[PDB]
């Protein structure tokens, strides 16, 4: 697991060489942005359970084969499932926004997981769905005006949302 | 590697929790330290040079058998002093890696693990590299607590060599 | 107790090693936080009594059945309004102690663990508990980074109803 | 495993009890005298090799019984163990003196150890003997005027003190 | 999926042993009683729809808020009754899986496994559908021991709700 | 595990001798009562949440200073323990009121729970009482006369009363 | 010791499980066959003795050198004759008492555990006690499920021997 | 693992339909052949022995290259491990036969073997070949007139029959 | 298989150690004794086969019942016969093969593992092949150590077969 | 694992055969020659330490890039692990010397040791010239002419280069 | 403790086996082994002084800075050179152990366990025990196996020191 | 675990001394008697059924109630448990022959038996007269001058008759 300091680290050891002014520069700067990421972190945790259960009523509500008899979250067994795959994908979201760098995500999560679905017989293209909409609702908590000082994180939106493409890349 | 965040993750992740107001906080203390930290890292990265010359001088005033002395373990040829200097380069830019990274995972990785067979293998002493990093700890020049930040990685490494 | 420091113990604990920088640092963010951690833990506590009086109506008048249907679970006796009452001030205290703890180990031990059983043995709704949350959460009475620190306790405890 | 703010907090709780203005106060200052105590770690941390091998050379000098043959400290074996013993009895006085609280040291290092000792042979009374030198050099290396913002720590030393007291009481 | 023979042959298989008298003995048990299972079943079965309908009514009286309050969780819209009387049939069609199959299995996989959290998830409150089975097991119309059997997995159905 | 089948054929073992024909009178007799005892176990195992919420509430109505700050079933975790206790028991009693022998109440529950409770703190007098409740109630329930037919389980009652006062003694 | 109720409830225990109706049919399975059981532990009982010595002779007759050969392990002198009319004794024995336990239990603990390596410790050989029990079988008397009680437990007798 | 009970509920919720009466009246006929059934598995069962000893012995006496010097049964570890594959296979068969369905066979026992044995070098041709004569052996132990309420098993020794040719099909 | 060579390298193995003294000896013992050994292993072979006739005669004399009763077990036919010289050279040649490997090896791998299942499934005694050991041990006319070690390989057949 | 003796039994018992007087003569000359095989293991073994650290210091002379920043041993991690193969190596090595069979270095060493290395990013064939120089120090070790009984160990040692190539061939 | 007798017993005790001639072997090679390891441990022990003077001196002279630099962990006082005589002497006692008892056991417990760890904390360079160790190795004065027998353990101890 | 040899080690160790003329005497007669010491051992060991065997027989026959129904040795399962001590003290007992010291049985075996015995109810002093008669039978079988170089071999049979003793001592 890297984080996005020690992922510059690992790079200028396999160059043996000493940091230089861009990438002290470049460390500074995700220093200094690190409240805005922090804001994010909060928002999104303390909002997981509402993104999780929005996103799953409204996937269902659009693909209601999903749950009828027969259908791969038909049964609580397999709803719990999906719920909890929900969850977890949007754990191993948050910590990546944390971390600056997508390692973790990857290693921990996508890993092997597009194959895990398949052999299940569960739709990866309707995970990638679900995965779109948490997206949607945790960039709207996260980039809320409300209630926090003024300014742009624009930026950071634009890296969380990568993060959650990547999932949904990841299991289609 | 091992960081405040990939420790606060580790922690959060161990107990297949979210994040938690307990550790955001453990974040936020790296991210006001960076401030002390970048300061040590950018002056030891610039002086590095001579601080690691300086340093070498150090171990062979201190045991001058290692520039006599015959083997390939010593600094008694041309080869000798070019490995030795190398290795106190690494020491230091390892250093300055752990202040980047808020954390002692690259030393961890890349020096410690394995430090004490490759010291045995090679005939190679502990206590030079342990008087070349106090010689780099008492002139670094630095002063606050970016001296703070650079002293704590350098006792580090002579713990990890004691 | 899970808060900063327990955590940056038992971090290095569990690998054998002497406390390093990188747990250090997570302690002085506790450290830093506890600022505005303090205050929000003194306002609650200072305006405890009307907060559990106002959220406790926030639920009746939200869930009116639970003041007329009959039954040992609801608050339909003077009995039941008395253990509600109870409840969400505990609910409250629990907040209070997150925030002068610096993290969710009060809740997490005294409140948290078994609490899905004892909502289902006893007939009682988490709704009711995060109703009276959110009022808690509008009606608090702070600003800035003690709001912060506030609603991300309150909000842990609605995540653990959902 | 509690530090000093879950302790008021678990007394607190057993009484039902909001915490008090004293309570409140009380916290404040140990906050306020953190930077104090994470110099005392990071400083005792940082000589932990010299605190142990200088307090090892002196135990062994005023009691040579224990290294000569048939000694509890005879045999590179016993020796290691030994001086194994005296760092993670360091180890853990460091963890208490952060935590504010005494408990993890209790719970982890001195719970039962006076037996552990009884059944082996070692001698508890020369444990403590080395416990007691690693305290006077770790106070003296943490006291240290030298390099630091001016100021008076003696209230934090005195509870330092306490920790390597309790420790070298509970194993004599 | 458990019955009683998949359990008499998990019971040989877990020691590596051929089937005894003392497993054909409880299947035997189990084809004795299936006389009544299937007269339980059958009639369920057959007036599913007047008990499901009569079921669904006997929740909307006794929480009447159930028909009134906003929310997804509730049937104060046609999806949301649609939603209930369709979860009131899945319980009842289990009963009548679990009368066929001689044991619990088919409710144990189904519909037990994962109750709590998609309870918890969707904001469903388990006291409706103890409701919900109170009535089906009061107006099944069942006597003897067919009652017996249709009684036997309508309580394992409420005290897994409760 | 002895059930009152094994109980007899361990005994005529231990002396080496073949059953008797008052043995195996005894033991048909069990078997014509096999119906009243599976009747007995079906009602109480189809009401087991409501005795132990009902017993539960009604002892804490009764000991208020169990659920105060301070008490032994404060906190969701003590309570969860306290109620999962009560299940564990009564789930032990149905077990041994099935086999007509109290071998495996003894064995799996009984066993070294006097000395649990005391090490942790908990009152086994109240446990006592909590049992006592679920007694009456189960006896209550499975001596209903409604819904079955007429006879008479007296003896069978007794025994189950047995179990009953066996666990509540086990404890005190 | 195995029956179909201790093994009714073990299935429940394993998994934390109050008994179901699964488990409960499995038991009445040994109610109703209790019947017959009886019968044929009843008369192997009556006519134990006889059947005992003519088990030994159809033993005697079927291998006549156990009579003659010298050794402790055959039944050439008055003592060997008395230790091979216990051990029949001590098969018919088991055997009464798994049809009053409903199961194999009492076989499994007293004899078939510990068997082979009596049989090869004292030079005993398992051809001689599956004639007597051949013989027990084909003379015990008994019809219809009396004799197929009686027969399950004496072939499990056998198989464990062969 | 199903039975052939639980094999219909399965199919009938993927459809989420209650059962029909044409379900109904399949599954009372499989209630009432019990008792026939329940013979199989007892007569098998007490013979298990002897079936596989008598199949072992014929099967070497038509393959003597199995035992001879250098033979995939030759030395009694291979020779034991054999005959344990016998036993193995008669005990999973005896099991579906009971249960009404191949899934047990089929998981715990056929699923895979084909390639444990190319692996090893064990011939599944002779496998199947051993199979085949527990199978005539077993049929014919199975329908023995003999001591018996007299009456028509084809049905269930035809089914008998299948599950045995499935082992055999499963391991050439 | 198991040798005094495989054992000490399984020995240093084991601890991820070189090879040391300590197992240098143990192969020089090896080496020692491995000309009484060859001596025995040679004799045997070469009168293998008397001893072989020898031995069956020895076994046909102690239980005459084995050439005279029915079954496939017995030498009571041409192929019976056959089986049983066939089965006497089996143990015999694997008592030549301990010889030249030094150790029991070659006996526990290709006779001893299964043995107890293969005669007890089988129907033969362990009596027969003892008797069959003690001629062979009794007869093959060696001295000295030779002797020692052919007849420490007989005896431990023999324990296997007690 | 075999040993030369073990290997022609195992091979005649695949014959069912006694041994002949050829093999019997085979063997009896290894054991003559066992003096030569333990001082060939004795001079190896004493001098394992200078066999690695040598061969890995020409090994890095002769391909430096092995050891600059990026490199394979790289890291003091790195270079103890390539040191540590080296010396497990060495060690199967010499237990095949002992055995006068290779098995135990092809099932315990060997086995799936090319796959590892290409997994890892490992270059094979810079191990195999690790392997070639350990096998010229170990020969020049085991055949120096001085402080020993003279006489021809040649076969011996063509023997011992063949399981160094073996490696050497099993890596590459 | 690690010799050739309890190698052979721990052998046949890990599998519950009684010992076999497999183990009897590697006993009786180190008895016949014996005779030229007493001999080498008489003679050390006999010349034990001269040879700890000796070898003390050989240290001196191929590292003069062990007798001039200052510190605790030089001979430069008298107390540093009656400390390095004395280990040198538990080395060479060490030694004598291992061939009287047949194998490393003495010197594996009392001496190699922990000492990198020793010589770590106590800055005591193994280039100096080795140095000792090979005076000790080409002045002793042994011929023979004899000889060999004392350099197997002294290079053992050279080996645990590289 | 220790032997003759390391025995005297662990003692000159423990007073920092090298071996005197004395021991190295004391322990060369050790090795001169070892070719006795391993006769005793090959011929203990090549008719252990034989012993345990008889003793067992003889035990039961001094003392039928052990076998009698409700005798500790009643059942196959106790008289498989009753046989296989006999066979574990007789192992740990040659065991000690061959070390030349009693530390392997004292520690492997020994050690806790007694409390062992005394919490199942077995009667030690009929354990003790099982070991007593597997004594007579091992030192008659050990010291037969049959088929054996003549020799004196008496102090070897009284110390193979000290460590029956000692077992027997260490259960009754
Ligand atoms: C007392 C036990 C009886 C007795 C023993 C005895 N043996 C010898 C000589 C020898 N004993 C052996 C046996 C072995 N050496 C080994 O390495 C092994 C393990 C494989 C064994 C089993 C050997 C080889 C000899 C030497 C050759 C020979 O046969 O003599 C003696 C004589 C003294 C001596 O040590 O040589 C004795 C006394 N003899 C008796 O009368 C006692 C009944």
């Amino acid at each position: 697991m890297l984080d996005a300091f020690a992922k510059v680290v690992a790079q200028a050891d396999a160059r043996g060489e000493f940091l230089t002014n861009a990438q002290f520069d470049a460390l500074s700067n995700l220093v200094k942005e690190g409240n805005k990421r922090l804001d994010a972190v909060n928002r999104i945790t303390s909002n997981a359970s509402t993104i999780v259960a929005n996103a799953a009523r409204a996937l269902f509500a659009e693909q209601p084969q999903l749950i009828q008899p027969g259908g791969n979250a038909y049964t609580n067994r397999r709803m719990a499932a999906c719920l909890r795959d929900m969850e977890i994908i949007l754990r191993y979201v948050t910590y990546a926004i944390l971390a600056g760098d997508s390692s973790v995500l990857d290693d921990r999560c996508l890993n092997g997981l597009r194959e895990t679905y398949q052999a299940l017989g569960t739709p990866g293209s309707s995970v990638a769905v679900a995965i779109q909409k948490m997206k949607d609702a945790a960039i709207a908590i996260a980039n809320d005006p409300n209630g926090i000082t003024p300014g742009d994180c624009s930026a950071l939106m634009s890296e969380i949302a990568g993060y959650f493409d990547r999932a949904a890349a990841a299991v289609a | 590697m091992k960081t405040p965040i990939t420790e606060a993750i580790a922690a959060a992740d161990t107990q297949g929790r979210f994040l938690s107001n307990t550790e955001l906080q453990a974040v936020d203390g790296r991210f006001k330290r960076a401030v002390a930290s970048m300061e040590a890292a950018r002056a030891l990265t610039n002086n590095a040079q001579s601080l690691i010359d300086g340093a070498a001088q150090a171990v062979y005033q201190k045991f001058p058998y290692t520039t006599t002395m015959q083997g390939s373990q010593y600094a008694s040829t041309p080869e000798g002093k070019a490995k030795c200097a190398r290795d106190i380069g690494y020491y230091l830019r390892m250093v300055t890696y752990c202040l980047v990274a808020g954390g002692t995972g690259p030393m961890d990785e890349y020096l410690i693990a394995g430090l004490s067979e490759i010291n045995s293998t090679f005939d190679l002493s502990p206590s030079w590299y342990i008087e070349a990093l106090k010689y780099i700890k008492a002139n670094h020049g630095l002063t606050g607590q970016a001296a703070v930040e650079a002293n704590a990685y350098i006792d580090y490494a002579i713990n990890a060599l004691s």
